[PDB]
């Protein structure tokens, strides 16, 4: 048995600091000089975790996420004989933030995993029917494990980037019939239709801000995240946080997120080599 | 014998500094083991006269000293006082009686005195290894902060920010700032002094 | 995908039009011990909620100096679903408990009761889609029944897309086989959204059409919630 | 047993001589939130560590009046190993967390900070043997990066026996198929051993030969640790 | 590892209230005007939980219990190839009482489940050999989940009533050989030999009281429960609570319980339509 | 059902008459650390118990202002049973720990030690029926060995029915295959029942016959408990 | 009636001692139920005059009595006092003010007064069923112990170790020892008195 | 998620007592009159737990350990078709010491189990290839459960003794092909090559002490344990405790442990009847 409780503030910021953070919003810029619609600097390092089948280290500002995959052969589920499997796990490591404690995933890490999983699944980016080896008998299971090493704000969008990059980076090994996996021979890469991105918009009083940092997350009213494929279909939405927003805020937020998505997808594709 | 092994060097934990029996006052940054002295930290070896010290280059925390002037941040309000964060391992407590000059009254305590999220300038009136630090507002220009920017830094860097005969303190005032022991500084328009007071952290060891 | 979701009459599998709600039934004061309680039924989806509170919280360090702490549980009974659900909380239940708590955080006037907990427990007795919203609205009603001050009641509904048609208040067939499912809850008098999620896929224009249709349903539901709460006094 | 571990040239499977270390790479200040941090790579074994502390400990009854409490976690990522590792702590991880904490207890000057906790978290990103030592040395470096006073840094290496030959710094093939694996860590300037374990089997003379070879490796590593820590200031 | 500890009083009642509760016991009646041998008003609503295979909502005074079943096909246990399975779970929901917290079943809910399970099993009411589909290969598993929604005293007897009613209410679906369950066709009801009841007798000083309410449970010395089939065989006994009772109290209690059982079985049968 | 439980001589499978106890052996002061301890053997069923207490309880909010809190554990070793038992507590162990605690609550004079805990731990070393009673009596004896004041010792035995015959002190064959098994424990000098359970089925007249036979066994056991406790002083 | 059932017998919990209405002061070792008296412990039935008692033979714990002389062991040092272990169910507290004869000062408390692991001889200045025992160092030859061996025993055995008119106390002093109420005794060279003071535990019931 | 924390002292000993404990170390003897190289008195009672397949109760001073085995038939692991299985569990029972609480194995009990398991495995004493019934299809699993009933110091060495003795004491039952185990017929004893011992050496200032008691463990700087077979190969080493030791201390410790091992192996063999 389990229950969700209001947390303590794990980043109580002084009145005076709030005023500074929002002081240049009138001019359309923030603390760090970025525009209200700009992401922080992004680096994506593929194959960072050398024993992973695929991996990506994402640095987004001071947020750092390491995603890695491992593939296994399994019998398919009885209800899905013609599909492989995807299993998404996110951990918010106690390395990542001072008030994080070790333990199994709390509700925040569970939420992250489930939002990312849905966005990957509902996007149709990873067609699990492509993961079948022998219909009804043997399929690939893709374990995706996503570790937040440095909690610097907007961890959701970094987790999506890392997850997509790790999947793109995933090697597929030769299967030998006697069935075995021969790891000396890479025959393929995991087949994806396209990348996906998640775009998080925070409401700070009368302003909407893309890619909130730690300080901005500490003062925001609420946040909403929108997932996109390259055709700019919306493939997931999640309002998060204690505060409410108006219908009009959400409308404006989606319009702003979608404009940013175009640019983020382009940058991610450069990072992926596609 | 009585010998010193290094000039003005960068020092690391376990590094032998000196052999002999010096009459050094105890420091957390130096470990004496019989006739040998070792650094306990990443730091800068500093010889003054016939004695020596290690100046730490690393560390995010402040160690309370009685009578230090400190700028804290209120976090909790108890029945008869306020819990304050001074970037120490231990949190500080400002008694209500100290603030009021009198006892709390039967239905007192809104927070017009001090609420959560307020910055306070204050002095440490009590502290030892047996108890958490106690704050006092008594002095002049202590108490709550109303205006200005408050810049956070490594407490380890506080002596460099002031400098020799407050030289570093001078060359900042005139450029466009109170420097507490706490690794926090209370501070014209568009004063981006912060961008320079971060550069002192990143070059204190140099020249 | 498998069954036809929109039939040649342009109606849905259960006979409804795209802009029609399932039938609603609300009961209040259903439990003797609970400080407040409610049963909410929307079609064949049924939740019960119980509220206990303002009360002092024993782990004082888990309390908040300026606010009450809301403690919330969304749980499904093993026999609420077509196939038996294991009673151990699932990852789904953990996520939904958080999303439901955060919705309630916007409504409940928690700063009235420093250092207390308000406990909100909900159980899904029958799941036929929309159970997070039915849970949330039972909780809202149960809080009102408990006399715990709030800014507004919360009404919610899921909109979505089925065989290309934007539809209001999904049933399980539509939730399972449709193209999109978007639960939205609001404080309707305050024009404020408290819960907002989408799963599946929609174009940006479809999303706006759906949001608009949800508001129409929410307003109907809100009036039923108001009338239910007043009914025993009039 | 299965593969040849010592080849006819008298070299090892990865081309090394019996008395040669794998290549080492150290990075410090890798994480923004952590009070201190480090990445340590020894061959293809890679750990990251983060330190938070001295800070007051909430369960006061778990605190110590005269000392800080060290709180330590050794954990392997699921994708660090040839076959996926389940993320739930294993019995191995529980044992190694204790052995690593007790090593650090000898070095950290905990009596400087009564009633506090110093938190030490390490994660194995890639496991190719020796990960307990790579973890321990990343923790040592991360503590130095955090400015937490210590008697000395800790350097360590595993010695062992492969096809009858005493060898320094095992790789995974040797750890798996060899006859013995003996991790040793020290505070080298103080001549003190902080971690010492053997698995497999050795004669008493082989044990002494191996211990001697470990000290030679440790001394090399220690100098690299010193230089890494100084490098940003010079 | 686990251990049982003395609890705190979760219903500390004032001295003055105790005197009132027992004030009319001399005349053979209680607070609510019921006789010392009377149950509180009982309603039983069958098929309350519409997605359950069978269910019953029991209201006994202010105690409310919802029981529901779900049936699954399983291979039988190796030691019992010629029997199906019954699995009983009881939860004391945090909805039910103010001091209940969510978590897995505590020792009280575990005890309830196990007392009910024994009474059902040892009564021979549910002959598990009737649950076989293909001997040695396929049998029915009956999951019985019993949720206490409102804790108003004597939850054991309400749990037994709800459990028996839900089992009686259980639909059996057609099994299609290819083996599958076709839920469009009800071919049967779960086969029971007879109902069972549990009767709880509380000792309050010199009096014995049937069907203790919350207040009576708060002042009782101990309680003992006796399970009966219609032939008035005793099919389970459980003393519960911190206090002791004499051999003579137990003897008297059984005689009193058995007299009540006759009437309760009759009322339950009306509710069941048998 | 499967084996004959009453043979043509009218005796039981182990040679006993229906009104005969298994042999009993009691040892006291068996453990050095425990404040009190005991081993109780009834036939091939063997339990060890250890007691620690009166001591202050750290979770003060779990303490009681007017009484000591009893903390009790019934546990079976993995090798105590015919087939290995998993060491994780089972639902059976959880139930039996409660029933055993509540029996002890009637005997121990807990109001002598406000705000304290008395810890009672028992382990089944060999299970051949009746282990809840053997546990309870070892605990009673261990509490006496610890000098913790009680109203009376507790003696207990299981009666039952096998092939229609009412029998005293069941063995495992009878517990498994018989028609009824009824453990009863008492404070015999006070005429008070502390534990009472029946599983299986009996007529009301059979129940009274069995209860009567149990009292006869209990009285024999009680005297052995008294003599065991006195034996070292005389 | 008014009758006694036993001479000088070994007694067990639940054992009937006497029938009647005696005017006995309440004891934890005897349970009165209307007109019957029962032992609650393993013990020795002792009749004195017209009254009776049970002497416990078993038990590792000491029950605080006000004004008892007690030798404890310091475990914790709080802000304004020291937590002490006296082998009781409750731990004892020695106030700082009591030790100093004055209030703690603004940066006081090393431990030269008393640290963890120190033995203290002290008297119980306050205790009842509502509070933990409070210690006082006031008297003569109380306070910290410096030298000597401290031997731990069953507090139950303390009256046998002293003995009738301190006879057992005499026959030990002259052989080669302070006996507290606590089941602890503070104590020539190679004095193996311990081996004898353990033998009193193992034969107190005899002769 | 999990982490290791510095414990509180669960046996704070007074300064004065430390001086006494070490007072005769100059003369080469301890508190109890034993030499610095002597074990405490050892008794080993075989077949103590009558329903165990093998068992041993070890008393070493005031330390008491009960080990017991149970054997089961299992399919072998896929990677080891030609070996049976050994599973070692140690529990530090709350019976054993005042500050022990019930719960699952803490890090101390986990460490004990793993040190014993390695010593048994790496010693080659129990050749798991001997536990095969039908290659690839059926093997013996040996469950070894080791219960510390009385914590009196040096529990590791007592656990090793008890584990080896229980394994030696293990009965092997006839296997009947239809495959079943017939427990009416003992056909064998578990086959061991030789015994193993573990020898623990504690450092107390300038002295090394074999077989530390509770008091000595309470004052020691650190301890190191060395496992031996009869040929005096070293088959496991574990430094334990908060303190460090020099290379020279470890060297001396091993030399001292090995001298003791010869005698301990001899005594264990007498106890085993080999
Ligand atoms: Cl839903
Ligand atoms: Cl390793
Ligand atoms: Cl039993």
């Amino acid at each position: 048995g389990h229950m969700s409780s209001t947390p303590s503030n794990q980043n109580i910021i002084p009145i005076i600091k709030k005023e500074s953070i929002v002081s240049l919003f009138e001019k359309g810029i923030r603390q760090d000089g970025r525009k209200l619609t700009d992401y922080r600097p992004l680096s994506i390092t593929l194959d960072y975790a050398k024993k992973a089948d695929g991996s990506a280290l994402v640095k987004l500002g001071t947020t750092m996420v390491l995603a890695g995959t491992k593939l296994e052969i399994d019998k398919p589920y009885e209800d899905t004989p013609n599909q492989g499997n995807l299993i998404v796990n996110v951990e918010l490591l106690p390395l990542a933030y001072e008030t994080f404690e070790p333990g199994p995933p709390d509700e925040n890490a569970i939420e992250l995993a489930r939002v990312v999983d849905r966005s990957l699944r509902d996007s149709k980016a990873l067609d699990l029917t492509k993961l079948v080896i022998e219909p009804g008998k043997s399929v690939w299971t893709v374990w995706l494990d996503v570790y937040v090493l440095d909690y610097g704000g907007n961890v959701l969008d970094a987790c999506t980037l890392a997850s997509v990059a790790a999947l793109y980076n995933t090697k597929v090994y030769k299967v030998e019939q006697h069935i075995s996996v021969n790891k000396n021979e890479v025959v393929g890469k995991l087949p994806l239709n396209y990348p996906v991105v998640t775009i998080s918009v925070a409401k700070v009083d009368k302003y909407l801000v893309v890619d909130p940092d730690l300080d901005e997350e500490s003062i925001m009213d609420a946040k909403i995240s929108f997932s996109y494929t390259p055709d700019l279909k919306i493939v997931g939405i999640q309002k998060s946080g204690k505060g409410s927003m108006s219908l009009q805020d959400i409308d404006q937020a989606e319009n702003t997120a979608r404009s940013t998505a175009v640019k983020l997808l382009e940058e991610l594709k450069k990072h992926l080599g596609i | 014998q009585e010998i010193v092994l290094q000039p003005r060097s960068i020092v690391v934990p376990g590094e032998l500094l000196a052999e002999g029996e010096f009459q050094i006052p105890w420091s957390p940054y130096i470990l004496k083991i019989n006739s040998k002295y070792y650094s306990t930290v990443v730091g800068l070896f500093d010889v003054k006269d016939t004695q020596f010290e290690v100046i730490p280059l690393e560390g995010s925390f402040y160690y309370p000293k009685i009578n230090d002037i400190v700028i804290g941040l209120v976090e909790d309000v108890e029945i008869y006082g306020w819990v304050v964060d001074i970037k120490a391992p231990y949190k500080a407590y400002l008694p209500a009686s100290n603030l009021l000059g009198r006892s709390i009254n039967v239905g007192e305590d809104l927070r017009r005195y001090l609420d959560v999220g307020d910055y306070v300038i204050a002095r440490i009136e009590n502290f030892d290894r047996s108890i958490d630090p106690v704050l006092s507002v008594k002095g002049k220009d202590l108490g709550r902060v109303s205006n200005g920017i408050v810049i956070d830094i490594m407490p380890v860097k506080v002596p460099r920010v002031i400098g020799k005969n407050k030289s570093m303190y001078e060359t900042l005032t005139s450029k466009s700032i109170f420097v507490a022991n706490n690794g926090r500084i209370w501070a014209f328009s568009e004063e981006i002094l912060i961008e320079a007071i971060r550069k002192i952290e990143n070059e204190s060891h140099i020249k | 995908e498998r069954p036809k979701l929109i039939l040649d009459d342009g109606k849905r599998t259960d006979g409804r039009k795209p802009d029609e709600l399932r039938s609603i039934k609300i009961e209040l004061g259903v439990l003797k011990n609970a400080d407040g309680s409610a049963i909410f039924e929307m079609g064949n989806t049924k939740a019960i909620a119980a509220v206990y509170g303002p009360k002092e919280m024993h782990p004082r360090h888990l309390s908040l100096p300026d606010r009450a702490v809301l403690r919330v549980r969304y749980h499904m009974t093993p026999f609420s679903t077509d196939e038996r659900k294991n009673p151990a909380p699932s990852r789904r239940e953990i996520e939904l408990s958080k999303v439901i708590r955060e919705a309630l955080e916007s409504a409940v006037l928690v700063e009235l009761f420093p250092r207390t907990a308000i406990d909100v427990f909900t159980e899904i007795l029958q799941a036929d889609a929309g159970s997070r919203l039915v849970s949330l609205m039972a909780a809202s009603l149960a809080l009102a029944d408990a006399g715990i001050p709030m800014r507004d009641l919360i009404a919610g509904v899921a909109v979505g897309k089925a065989d290309g048609v934007i539809i209001l208040d999904l049933n399980e067939t539509e939730a399972m086989w449709g193209e999109a499912d978007m639960p939205i809850a609001m404080m309707p008098s305050l024009n404020q959204v408290t819960l907002f999620q989408l799963n599946g896929s929609m174009t940006p224009d479809e999303f706006r059409q759906a949001f608009d249709l949800a508001v129409k349903g929410i307003n109907i539901i809100y009036n039923l919630e108001r009338e239910a709460l007043k009914s025993k006094y009039v």
